[PDB]
């Protein structure tokens, strides 16, 4: 049982072809990294204030 | 009685999908939006010039008449 990747081939479509040679003239996937940045700048952090909220533990 | 962990009436599913929603439209549209705000500030701009053209002829009419 297996499954392996990168085993297809880029098509020769013009529609797809040039949506790939978009991505590569428009910088787009870049934008959606910094969506997904700022996606997480949103949040709210997970510090705990050191000396007066000290960390969990075991028994 | 027997006090172990075992799973209490079984979990649910976990996914493992690769889920990528592709969030965007196609590139042809994307060149169709670039061209038209493009063609647009064009526009907008060579109106802007031309404006500025008439009043740098009056200004001139200014420096004529004031010379002698």
């Amino acid at each position: 049982t297996y499954k392996y990747v990168n085993l297809r081939e880029p098509s020769m479509d013009m529609k797809s072809v040039t949506d790939r040679a978009a991505q590569t003239l428009l910088w787009t996937e870049l934008i959606r990294g910094l969506g997904m940045t700022l996606s997480y700048l949103f949040r709210e952090p997970a510090t705990i204030n050191y000396p007066f909220e000290k960390g969990p533990l075991s028994p | 009685v027997k006090q172990d962990m075992p799973p209490v009436g079984g979990y649910g599913p976990i996914d493992y999908k690769r889920n990528l929603p592709r969030r965007g439209l196609s590139g042809y549209s994307m060149f169709a939006v670039g061209i038209g705000a493009l063609l647009f500030g064009y526009w907008s701009m060579m109106r802007w010039n031309r404006e500025r053209r008439r009043l740098q002829i009056e200004d001139f009419e200014a420096r004529i008449a004031l010379m002698p």
